[PDB]
């Protein structure tokens, strides 16, 4: 009676928001995932709107 | 530093043209016996090579004609590459153990077991820590972590907590986790965090940040000698007798595992054997019942190259009651190829004591040079050598800024060299105690 959904308790992995290769870090001020320095870098070079699009591309937002 | 000037400092390598084992005039701090260098070097060749194993090398010579010299040499220019035990033939006579247990310690420690290995190793500044501690401990907590190409914040374990706490780590800490283990080093403080450290006292050192990712592998090639297993294996912390000594006799079962289990790993190829040298220094010190052990374990497999020095002719062997050449038995001898070194020539001496020179911080007129040479040539290149230290001492007594030929007189008129001291004794014989016990101490 859409009460068929069902979620999960497993540990899930972590993606980086910007290449999707697996990201060992979490970038602290923006909160994007990311594999490397060189992504960091972008990330924090970013306009000012598009840190947000990546974070909403998972369903997540700073606020 | 922590070394100071010694006899065998000026040593850098074996001096030998490694396109060719042409040994030069003078190279790397040895100076002639070429033809010994070149042996030297043809030995110190298939050591590297490591497929010949167990063969036995004696370098015979007066004394000081550079034997000890020369196998300075071999170690320098071997390097960490290649395990490399020197032992003087007293130190086998433990309490502890049999000598021949003590030999057996000795052919073991010269084979390593070369063991390479990844880890992950997480490294920066500390930005922060929160730790909420929230009646118990340990709860929850979050790390900041900076290079200066990258930031990361981390939620911790509670086992990684303790850790945090136990290390007192705190902000502007530059750490390295092993993240497998979970051990936490810290590597200094940063310099931009100085005023943060108010207990640390002003000879506090400070670090510039850490360069690149927070993580990467770092890998190690460990080399453990066939001697450490077998310790190791011994008790429940047998690696703890490798340095107070208090090894028993090891048995020899637990010996014989270990070589087939590092027979595996060199076949699964997890692992490398590398053969060492054992340089058994004075080996007429031995008795012949390590001359009988040694014989077979020269033929094991993994017995590495042995190396040995004497200054003995026709001699007593010890524990017996007949002589034979080096003081060393034939059947011994049999098994062991031979590298004379000979006396050395006025220009040779020359050489060396300039080297000396050098190696010290002496100015030597070249007059004094001259003088140190004869005394060389009358005296022996050991005491004109232990005059170049004390003609400084006189000169700087007198705040002359070189040696000259006065230094050097007074050295010489100080102290007496062998031969002066054996005369000084023929002449004494009535004051000094005889063999007899006999003295007269009346004037
Ligand atoms: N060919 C050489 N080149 C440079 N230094 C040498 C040479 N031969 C001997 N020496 C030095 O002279 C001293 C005595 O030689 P050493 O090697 O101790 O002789 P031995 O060991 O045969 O008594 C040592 O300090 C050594 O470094």
């Amino acid at each position: 009676t859409n009460i068929e959904s069902a979620p999960s308790l497993a540990p899930m992995k972590h993606y980086c928001d910007v290449t999707g290769l697996p990201a060992p870090y979490l970038d602290p001020k923006t909160r994007l995932r990311y594999h490397n320095k060189e992504i960091f870098a972008m990330i924090r070079n970013l306009p000012q709107g598009m840190g947000e699009q990546f974070l909403e591309a998972r369903g997540a937002h700073t606020v | 530093g922590l070394n100071l000037i010694a006899a065998h400092s000026h040593i850098r390598g074996l001096g030998v043209d490694a396109d060719t084992l042409e040994p030069r005039p003078s190279s790397q701090g040895l100076v002639g016996q070429e033809k010994a260098r070149k042996a030297a070097a043809v030995v110190l060749e298939m050591i590297k090579q490591g497929k010949i194993a167990g063969r036995a090398v004696l370098i015979a010579g007066p004394p000081s004609t550079g034997k000890t010299a020369i196998a300075m040499g071999m170690a320098q220019s071997l390097g960490q590459d290649v395990p490399f035990t020197t032992l003087a033939a007293s130190e086998i006579f433990s309490l502890e153990m049999s000598k021949t247990e003590a030999l057996t310690q000795a052919f073991r420690k010269s084979i390593g077991v070369r063991i390479k290995e990844e880890s992950e190793i997480m490294e920066g500044e500390v930005v922060e820590i929160q730790i909420d501690r929230s009646t118990g401990g340990a709860k929850q907590g979050k790390l900041t972590i900076k290079t200066t190409d990258m930031e990361a914040i981390y939620d911790m374990g509670s086992k990684m907590i303790d850790a945090m706490t136990k290390e007192r780590v705190m902000a502007g800490d530059i750490i390295s986790i092993d993240k497998s283990s979970g051990k936490i080093t810290k590597l200094g403080r940063s310099y931009a965090r100085s005023r943060d450290y108010d207990a640390m006292g002003v000879d506090t050192k400070f670090l510039q940040c850490p360069e690149g990712e927070l993580q990467k592998r770092k890998e190690v090639v460990h080399t453990v000698s066939l001697h450490e297993i077998d310790v190791i294996n011994s008790r429940t912390q047998g690696f703890l007798a490798l340095f107070s000594g208090d090894t028993g006799e090891i048995r020899s079962e637990i010996r014989d595992q270990i070589n087939t289990k590092v027979a595996e790993w060199k076949e699964e190829g997890k692992a490398e054997i590398v053969p060492g040298v054992l340089f058994i220094d004075e080996v007429h010190m031995l008795d012949i019942e390590c001359f009988s052990y040694i014989n077979r374990a020269l033929e094991s497999d993994l017995a590495p190259i042995v190396i040995m020095a004497s200054n003995r002719g026709v001699s007593r062997i010890r524990g017996t009651d007949y002589k034979s050449p080096h003081g060393l038995p034939l059947d011994f001898l049999d098994r062991v190829v031979i590298i004379n070194t000979h006396p050395y020539t006025p220009d040779e001496l020359r050489q060396i004591l300039s080297i000396r020179a050098q190696e010290e911080e002496v100015d030597l007129t070249p007059d004094a040079l001259a003088l140190l040479t004869k005394i060389g040539q009358e005296a022996g290149l050991r005491y004109a050598s232990n005059l170049i230290t004390t003609s400084q001492l006189i000169a700087a007594k007198r705040r002359a800024k070189q040696v000259g030929v006065e230094d050097v007189q007074r050295s010489f008129k100080l102290f007496y060299d062998p031969a002066r001291s054996v005369r000084f004794v023929q002449e004494s014989e009535k004051r000094l105690i005889g063999n007899d016990g006999v003295v007269d101490f009346s004037y």
